[PDB]
RNA sequence: UAAUAGCGCCGCAAUUCAUGCUGCUUGCAGCCUCUGAAUUUUGUUAAAUGAGGGUUAGUUUGACUGCAGUCUUGCUUUCUGACCCUGGUAGCUGCUCACCCUGAUGCUGCUGUCAAUAGACAGGAUAGGUGCGCUCCCAGCAAUAAGGGCGCGGAUGUACUGCUG
């Protein structure tokens, strides 16, 4: 038996405008899981294979977010902060970068999958939709790994000087 | 007991033309009557919540419609036809929208109802002992059964006690020592939350429609989306869902509700002939096969036999009883009217054709009659009453008719018949004072020489079903199904079990009450699906695809239609009963015919 | 679908130059000649439900490149439907 | 060449009784010659089922009167037979494809002859795999389930069968 040990997961503190998706994605590699496995853990099973890839057609009810929240160790309404507002319209097939802020925050923020939202105004640049050098789409914000396109290898951070 | 018998019409174009412009002129007035309810009416909530609609509302939105400039051509018989038709419509429709709203609320109970031992020790801050303690004095109580528990819920809270009645409620009325799996429980608990998930969805249902044959609207929507933009994606696929539309093809037909309405004659040919009140300028042909034309002789006859006598027999025992007008799907080209296939549909009460059969039909509607002049004893009504008093005075006086003594069988005998999926009937004959079966029936005897057919109708359901998707994947119109082999079958069973019942002079035929089986189903296996594919709704509805197709493939319905109609026919006394869970299907069968000669008192 | 020639023809009016091989002016021109040549089929063989799944595409394409447009640049989004007649 | 397996049907063989067959005890004994239920077996010039697409106001299933005599109509459907075809040019129109990998409720599969090009000619419902069929399996193709890889041009404020025909 432990020593006087309280149980414990490889908790992660959320950045100030990341995604569910994106967040999820960190979850699932501080603690090595699967999407399935993540989904399990929080008992709605395969629920969470959608929430990566954005595909909230029927959209993350209460009861959803609170049983992620009881893994995640963050409440069900910083978990909302991480979706879009209601009636704020998103789309979920391009994913989308502002790079030069990548540098400030290395996260997939949730405001530039709004369909409102065309240039980051922290830096009054146009947001980006493929990679600037090899015209690659960018892969699901849950698997922003290594922060760099997947085929050229370039990073996030270099993107800056190649929009708009 | 009604019938249905059909005959083509022939007529010269002229006469097939001149009365597909009234149809097609008749056909509008009944799309703008619907409107005036769907959406123009104020009181329409009020007939949702009664069930019902007011008897004469449909002739108060038509009577202005009579001098309408669109409306104006048509004869008094054609209106009354239309309001025939919308009258019928939202008096089905109400109906509908009213049992659903009954079955929500009388679930809803249940939902409330329906606690876990567990809950209820919580809730009677009591032993579940305490519980079946109290179990037993409400039984003790009560000696209908079901309900008074159920209103002793509604009643009678009794200081959280009637957790005691649900009790008895979730055990069918009965007392129980066991104390349940929570697993099985939230099993069950959930099935009545998908019972009304699926019901607060139905509660809602598209407001009856019209069948515009004019095109208009999707002429008119297809010039809007080609050459305009939409402001939205709901306004690009309003265009969609109306371009999508299929239109249709063919007028709603007439319905001639008296039978007098219809005029029978003899040609200079030998052939029998047709007109209608208001279209007696169109003499129609009749053509039929002689395994009907003894209807169709005998309509004349019945005729003849009234104008021979000055007016004094009654209609009220004419072997026909409605004729419906309407013009069947022809195939290639051609106008409307020589594409398409006058068709005459006669209601006709069978058991009219004999003079005992009349009679049985005189004494139904002289006391129907006497009641009716009783309880309404002003003007017009005064002279309903002498149309009522003239056909009860006419009734007596016979026509002269067939006769053959009525079937007669014993009233302790009885055929149980079990439906199932793999067995779509089984047969047990069962002599109740006995207790003893003087026969059984299973499928491979009750339909003999055609046994294939069972094989026939599974291989093309499995064969047809798969040309279909293929032709669906590729745009082909055809599109083909095995119902009618199923209903051929179904009528087969119907016509052997009733041999049978008058081969062993049985005094009824027991038909189970299966009630909503296809509901019920789709329910248990979405509640036990969800239990193996949790999140994943595709996978959760391909559980038990093959089981849930099968079960809205049965056809119970029609099979217990089919017995009813060839039964009463024949004479034979229908009665219903309870259809074990357990046992084989002639056990079924057994146990079913003798609970319904249980229930006889 | 259109002849060589008429695609030749079409992009070389809307497009912004020869080798315009693809911008918004060009590609919902071509649809919007495909949707005029389709709508007067469409209209007389009534039973050619295989018909309808390629107009009803045809059109909602037509829709996403005129809503990109109309935010992108709004001076090319109102000359581009003053040239193609549309309302 | 291949199609071993899985699943659904069809009988064939038992084994167990009855809703059956002999008795009188009108409920038992007795067996499977029939007629039927249940399980299990089988793939035997056994037997039985056996969906390439079409064709007749077809025949029989009918009414009335004492099984004989009169009258008779051509409606809507399910089978069994039989016969025919395996299509022709004249427009309109949808979808699919730069090029690759995985290969789907994907398409294709008969006999004979000539070519051995991908197609003609003559036969034909025996028509890939088994007793008979499948979304299964084998063979070929696979752009027209889907996912992924990825070249050059157009656009690039989220749109892009949007180019390579």
């Amino acid at each position: 038996e432990a020593p006087d040990v309280k149980p414990w997961l490889f908790l992660i503190k959320p950045y100030e405008g990341e995604s569910l998706s994106h967040f999820l994605g960190r979850f699932r590699r501080a603690n090595h899981l699967s999407a399935s496995g993540l989904g399990t853990l929080a008992g709605i099973g395969a629920i969470v294979a959608r929430w990566e890839r954005f595909h909230f057609n029927p959209r993350p009810s209460q009861q959803e977010l609170e049983a992620i929240a009881s893994v995640v160790e963050v409440d069900a309404q910083r978990l909302a902060q991480m979706l879009p507002p209601a009636g704020v319209g998103m789309q979920h097939e391009p994913i989308r970068l502002c790079g030069a802020c990548y540098a400030e925050s290395p996260c997939h923020r949730i405001e530039w999958q709004y369909k409102s939202v065309w240039k980051c105004d922290r830096h009054q640049l146009k947001i980006l939709a493929k990679c600037p050098n090899c015209q690659a789409p960018f892969k699901m914000p849950a698997l922003w790994e290594d922060g760099c396109c997947h085929r050229c290898r370039m990073p996030f951070a270099e993107m800056a000087k190649l929009q708009k | 007991s009604q019938i249905t018998i059909q005959a083509r019409l022939i007529s010269f174009e002229s006469n097939r033309q001149q009365l597909w412009k009234l149809m097609a002129d008749l056909n509008t007035p009944l799309i703008n009557e619907l409107l005036c309810q769907l959406g123009q009416h104020p009181d329409f909530e009020k007939w949702q919540q009664k069930g019902k609609l007011p008897s004469t509302v449909v002739s108060q939105l038509c009577q202005p419609l009579k001098t309408d400039p669109r409306f104006a051509g048509q004869p008094s018989r054609l209106y009354m036809s239309a309001i025939h038709i919308v009258d019928y419509i939202y008096k089905s429709w109400l109906a509908i929208q009213k049992r659903l709203q009954q079955q929500l609320d009388g679930k809803t109970r249940w939902l409330e109802m329906l606690n876990s031992d567990a809950e209820l020790v919580e809730l009677s801050g009591d032993t579940l002992e305490a519980i079946r303690v109290k179990a037993a004095e409400i039984l003790a109580i009560a000696m209908s059964l079901s309900k008074t528990l159920f209103d002793a819920y509604q009643e009678t809270e009794d200081i959280k006690s009637r957790s005691a009645i649900s009790y008895l409620l979730k055990n069918g009325c009965k007392l129980t020592d066991k104390e349940e799996d929570s697993e099985k429980f939230a099993k069950r608990r959930r099935q009545v939350e998908i019972q009304i998930q699926r019901l607060t969805e139905k509660l809602i249902s598209r407001m009856p429609k019209g069948r515009d044959l004019t095109n208009a609207k999707w002429l008119e929507t297809l010039l809007t989306a080609t050459t305009t933009v939409a402001e939205d994606n709901a306004q690009a696929k309003r265009w969609q869902d109306i371009l999508l539309t299929r239109s249709s093809s063919l007028p709603f037909p007439l319905v001639f509700e008296t039978n007098e309405d219809m005029v029978w004659s003899k040609n200079q040919k030998g052939r029998l002939c047709v007109h209608f009140n208001g279209l007696s300028d169109l003499i129609f042909e009749v053509y039929c096969g002689n395994r009907q034309l003894h209807w169709f002789q005998r309509f004349l006859e019945d005729q003849q036999t009234k104008r021979k006598s000055k007016n004094q027999h009654s209609s009220g025992l004419f072997t026909l009883r409605n004729g419906h007008l309407v013009w069947l799907e022809g195939e290639g080209k051609g106008e409307p009217w020589n594409l398409h296939h006058l068709t005459l549909y006669c209601c006709v009460d069978n058991r009219l054709w004999t003079e005992e059969g009349t009679e049985i039909v005189r004494q139904e509607k002289a006391d129907e009659i006497t009641k009716f002049i009783t309880n309404m004893k002003s003007d017009t009504q005064q002279a309903l009453i002498q149309r009522k008093q003239s056909t009860l005075t006419r009734i007596n006086n016979s026509f002269e008719r067939p006769s053959q003594p009525l079937y007669q069988g014993q009233s302790h005998i009885l055929v149980g018949v079990s439906l199932g999926l793999e067995k779509p009937a089984t047969v047990a004959v069962v002599d109740a004072i006995a207790n003893k079966v003087l026969a059984y029936r299973s499928i491979k005897q009750l339909l003999g020489d055609n046994y294939e057919l069972l094989n026939r109708q599974r291989r093309q359901q499995q064969y047809l079903s798969h040309e279909r998707h293929k032709a669906q994947k590729n745009f082909s119109p055809n599109q083909f199904g095995a119902s009618e082999l199923g209903q051929h079958i179904d009528r087969l069973l119907a016509k052997a079990i009733v041999a049978l019942a008058r081969t062993y002079k049985a005094g009824s035929i027991v038909l189970p009450k299966l009630g909503d089986m296809r509901e019920v189903v789709q329910s248990e296996i979405q509640a036990i699906a969800e239990q193996k594919f949790p999140g994943y709704i595709e996978g959760q509805q391909k559980y038990a695809k093959q089981y849930r197709v099968n079960v809205h493939r049965w056809s119970y319905g029609r099979l217990i239609q089919s017995i009813q109609s060839k039964a009463a026919q024949t004479g034979i006394v229908i009665e219903e009963g309870k259809q074990p869970i357990r046992g084989s299907p002639h056990d079924k069968a057994k146990e079913l015919a003798l609970s319904a000669y249980n229930l006889r008192l | 679908s259109l002849s060589t020639e008429a695609t030749a023809k079409i992009v070389s009016e809307f497009g912004r130059d020869a080798n315009d091989t693809g911008s918004t002016e060009v590609q919902v021109a071509l649809l919007t000649a495909q949707i005029n040549h389709l709508q007067g089929h469409f209209a007389e063989h009534k039973k050619d439900h295989h018909s309808r799944r390629g107009l009803l595409r045809m059109v909602s394409q037509r829709r996403k490149l005129l809503d990109y447009l109309k935010r992108k640049d709004v001076a090319r989004y109102t000359q581009l439907i003053e040239r193609l007649g549309l309302r």
